[PDB]
């Protein structure tokens, strides 16, 4: 077996387990050369880089998915969302973790993936969807196996096999991902860089990332085969950096 | 190759 | 006063041409560059990446996730097939949608061998044996595992591993084929059958899933480039 | 066995793909009228077919060749003996900022600073190539955040477009007869750069400003796993 | 001796030919016209390239569009300048199925803009063929039963050309016919063949009907 | 000489020529001009050898006669079976064209190879139909006249064309040679490969066309024998075979 | 004393030297 | 590559660099 | 000057030095 | 400056 330990905190992720790291790059601190804010910045270093476990949710036989946006799920965990709040611009990787854990009697499989810039599209296609809907402090968002009416003017259209984005939710692989097939799997690591047009952004205004957990194969079980089966995400900032201190915000 | 303008941006597509 | 003569082509407006223009904004000074991670530099790069296949296009299943399951289950049978595809990458509903067939459609002529990735998604207990099948084309589509037995295939054990490649190979006539249907750039059929029943113990499903990845090899080329048919529009959207 | 086919992949490298010039908008503007000139603001969502070609994308950075392919029409008359000299039009660009003409004659249209070409009609369409104009270092395609910190007002690509409002007018003078003239514009991404690929657009396309999309089936559809 | 430089294939064959002309009209929605491309719709050429079973080469594509002024009712019509637009549709993609459609934005389809009173357009293509050199003949069928097509018809997948007034022209009616012309440029044949003797039936097979073998005289020693 | 391939020797004996081809000899796909990725087979000694089909009586009014050459092969032998359980194929052929007369006897007959003989057909709406094309070891006849149109679905025989719309006189182009009985008893060629494509289907696509017409006609006196066969003997050279899988029909 | 101009080989004149 | 082609400076481009 | 654009001789300007 | 006529009249002016 094998630690992985960032700060306070250390998990355990089998041992031949492959961390996907993004798109081939380690998240690293800004350059010299690719930057432009002139105020020195804040590393936090092992208060922030460490694993907040966000909420678990429940893996039933009909569930058709979840998601979270990153800056927006990390805003209520500890001193990264402090300095988020009290900092204009941010800039960070993550390590993400979704456990999920079941018995040689039980099946399913699931897709772990991180889309950057997950822009979702409204039910109502005169409108863009509330903030609220796109976004779940530690509170995963749901995917539905339905579409959502016309009605309801500021929601998202979760439908999965579209992924809420327009597109074929078979072709999300393209995005770093894995899959937790219960058969062979037990956790997804993925090692996500800062991923922007821009060197630093602000954290609320903006989610660069969006994770996404899609069962594609349905759970099922036998009966006596225990029937809760709970999904816990568990993300660590990487190199964080702020720049512009200034009053926290009440966002 | 040739350019006949001071700005990169008016140059031919990089194909080669 | 340079003497010169005007060829033919002369103020003409070829949509696919590459000359120089004046610019319009000298002396501009770009923002500079940053290193954003994932630069893409060919679009082979993305149709080498494994996209899940929709097999199952049932018109029910279409509008769901079962669309990407293909079902097995433990048989009395003794070789029923599980599933059979044309190979038409770019053509048929089963791969023209992929992530390779979307490549594949902003391009007229295309070559090169094929990974089929077939991962199974039943239970931990369960194992079973499947012929995963190429029979080139000119023959029909095999009727029986016998049938295909004699053509490029693929025995796979789930006990032993979960996910099982099939490299379809570029064995054709000619050096491309139409991404577009035609009988001559016929492609073959891609099938697959129990070579051996999935068994499963008491108490654990004896239905099953498994899923198919699609992605180009090393060896795989595109050609003519065009304007992909998936996409319609009436007037400007606003 | 051994082969040696070595089948060059170089048409399907981003450059080739995405230059090739391509109709983004077109609008119209009459000898009628004194505020017959045209106008569009600058974006790369009212086309589909390029939209989609720049969205298998998420971050771009390109120069840009911009060929103008300007079209005239007699339009119907009442009077005798048209006899139309030749039209003459200018195409001006006004930076987000910039004064913006409200008449075919304003003072706007002297360009002291902003950019803009005059061209005569029967020649080679104009072309003028312009560099990668961005505020950041690459082009957003996608933007999954807000325009205002409150997390509020605006949600989308909508609250990074700003590229300038382009004009149309006839510089030639009112004539005896009408005349109705169609600007088409026609993008070419030169020295492309693409980060981050995603999957094509699968359903159609909605509206200019946003995601919005109606679910539309995964793919076509067949009658069974083994027809065929 | 002299030299045999002019009847070499690249001399024979490197000659611009009308392959094809079709004609649109500016009134209309279905004021577009297509032709499939084909090379065995005209007879010099098709002869010229039949003189040999494999062909390869690149082409020299010239186009020759005039336009006319068609009968009119209005007290006085001053059309101005007409600017035409043609579109290479290859095999699969989408098709104008009027004179105003998406398709014609041609962002990735190849496609040519050109005002009247120009020079004609000229455009250059490669060897766009699947194999190895082009087909003249073909002594096989499109499937694999031995039945469906017989002839070149299971190879010819070439694609379609579009043409369309880009101007909206409203008074005057107005009907353009474009010529279409081909010269093979850096020519390889191979496996010569007789001349064509009997005179060309239709464009998409050899179908002949017989004449003799040559014209006539009285006798032996006729002179 | 005895050119043995196989278990099969032929005696021309002529110590006279043997038309090889374009003045290629049939040889073997290299790996530089190849697409198929999967190994071929080369039966070679169970594949080339001599197939003698049927023969042939030449008669004082015969036009003349083709054999389509892969569906002339295509039941003989594992040369055909070979054909039938891949999808591509590729072979050069030796043709042997045998007639024998005596000295009493006169006639002249023109043994061509005719690569990608596409045929015209008589109904000038249709394509000739696959059984009026190909004629497996059942030589198909040319006409001493004109085909009618109304015969929807046949090929225009009439031999001054070649059903081809062409001039018979000048079939020379392609590789033959001539039986003049006064001084030739035989005809060799050697044909090589000859397609745009390195391989092709054998059944969909007819590479070749053999074609034997006589064009100084069969004479004799009283008393001299009458019957006199034509009998022609081809042998695959260089078979290569790509694709294997079920077998067709 | 004839050079090319275009970057692919078929925009390039005849083979007739 | 820039060569002047007329007698007069104030025929030349701007002064661009 | 000293050039010729033309493959063929014909084609050149007159001899008149 | 080079000179493309033959003749000296075709020459620009004495400058
Ligand atoms: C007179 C010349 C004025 C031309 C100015 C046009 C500038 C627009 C650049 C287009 C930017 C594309 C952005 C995108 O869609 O990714």
């Amino acid at each position: 077996v094998r630690s992985i330990t960032l700060g306070n905190s250390t998990i355990t992720t089998q041992e031949c387990a492959n961390v996907v790291v993004g798109y081939g790059v380690w998240p690293e601190y800004l350059k010299d050369n690719e930057a432009t804010a002139e105020d020195q910045p804040t590393q936090p270093d092992v208060a922030t880089c460490r694993f907040y476990t966000l909420e678990s949710v429940q893996w039933m036989k009909n569930s058709a998915g979840w998601w979270w946006k990153l800056p927006d799920a990390l805003s209520q965990m500890g001193l990264f969302g402090q300095n988020m709040q009290y900092h204009y611009l941010g800039r960070t990787g993550y390590t993400i973790h979704v456990q999920c854990n079941a018995s040689k009697f039980h099946q399913g499989c699931l897709l772990v993936v991180c889309v950057p810039e997950a822009e979702m599209g409204c039910s109502n296609l005169n409108n863009t969807p509330e903030f609220a809907e796109l976004s779940g402090g530690d509170t995963a968002r749901m995917f539905t196996d339905t579409q959502i009416g016309e009605t309801n003017s500021k929601k998202v259209q979760t439908a999965v096999w579209n992924a809420g984005m327009g597109v074929g939710v078979g072709n999300l692989t393209i995005y770093p991902h894995q899959w937790i097939n219960l058969r062979t799997n037990n956790s997804a690591t993925i090692v996500m860089p800062y991923i922007n047009s821009v060197p630093m952004d602000n954290m609320f205004r903006h989610n660069n990332l969006t994770l996404m957990i899609i069962p594609f194969v349905p759970l099922n079980y036998s009966e006596g085969s225990s029937p809760y089966v709970p999904i816990t995400v568990t993300i660590a900032p990487m190199c964080a950096e702020y720049n512009g201190l200034r009053l926290a915000s009440s966002q | 190759n040739i350019n006949y303008y001071k700005d990169a941006a008016s140059n031919s597509a990089n194909r080669q | 006063g340079l003497p010169v003569m005007t060829t033919p082509g002369s103020t003409q407006f070829l949509t696919s041409d590459d000359f120089q223009s004046p610019s319009a904004m000298p002396q501009f000074d770009v923002t500079p560059e940053m290193q954003i991670p994932g630069r893409v530099n060919n679009l082979m790069e993305i149709a080498e990446v494994d996209s899940v296949v929709p097999v199952n296009n049932t018109e029910a299943n279409v509008n769901s996730l079962k669309a990407y399951q293909i079902p097995v289950q433990s048989n009395s049978d003794n070789g029923k097939q599980v599933f059979g595809f044309p190979l038409q990458p770019g053509a048929n509903g089963v791969l023209n949608r992929t992530l390779l067939g979307e490549i594949l459609n902003y391009y007229t002529h295309w070559s090169g061998s094929i990974k089929l990735t077939f991962m199974f998604c039943g239970s931990a207990m369960a194992t079973g044996k499947f012929l995963l099948a190429y029979s080139p084309p000119g023959a029909g589509v095999p009727k029986n595992r016998k049938d295909a037995m004699l053509g490029t295939h693929v025995i796979w054990d789930v006990g032993l591993q979960s996910s099982c490649v099939l490299c379809v190979p570029w064995i054709s006539q000619t050096h491309y084929r139409y991404v577009v249907e035609d009988e001559y750039t016929a492609a073959g059929y891609i099938t697959c059958w129990y070579q051996t029943n999935i068994v499963v113990p008491a108490d654990v499903q004896s239905s099953c899933d498994i899923l198919c990845f699609v992605s180009a090899c090393n060896d795989f080329s595109v050609r003519m480039l065009k304007d992909t048919p998936f996409i319609r529009q009436d007037t400007f959207y606003q | 066995r051994h082969v040696k086919n070595y089948h060059s992949r170089s048409e399907s490298s981003i450059e080739n793909f995405l230059c090739r010039a391509a109709c983004v908008y077109y609008a119209t503007y009459t000898n009628n009228s004194e505020k017959g000139y045209a106008e569009w603001v600058i974006n790369t969502r009212q086309v589909a077919q390029l939209r989609r070609k720049l969205e298998l994308f998420t971050y771009l950075r390109f120069d840009l060749e911009l060929t103008f392919v300007i079209t005239s029409a007699q339009q119907p008359s009442t009077a005798t003996s048209v006899d139309a000299p030749v039209q003459t039009h200018q195409i001006m660009y006004v930076p987000p900022g910039g004064p913006v003409p409200t008449k075919v004659t304003d003072y706007a249209w002297q360009t002291s600073t902003n950019p803009s070409v005059f061209w005569t009609e029967g020649n080679a369409p104009p072309r003028m190539s312009i560099p990668f104009i961005s505020i950041g270092n690459a082009y957003s395609c996608f933007y999954d955040g807000w325009t205002q910190f409150s997390r509020n007002g605006v949600y989308g690509i909508n609250t990074l477009n700003n590229m300038g409002t382009l004009y149309m007018r006839h510089v030639n003078e009112a004539g005896q007869g009408p005349i109705k003239s169609t600007v088409r514009i026609y993008f070419k991404p030169k020295h492309v750069k693409a980060w981050v690929p995603r999957p094509p657009r699968l359903c159609q396309y909605e509206k200019q400003k946003n995601v919005n999309f109606t679910p539309t089936g995964v793919t076509t559809t067949r009658v069974g796993i083994t027809t065929t």
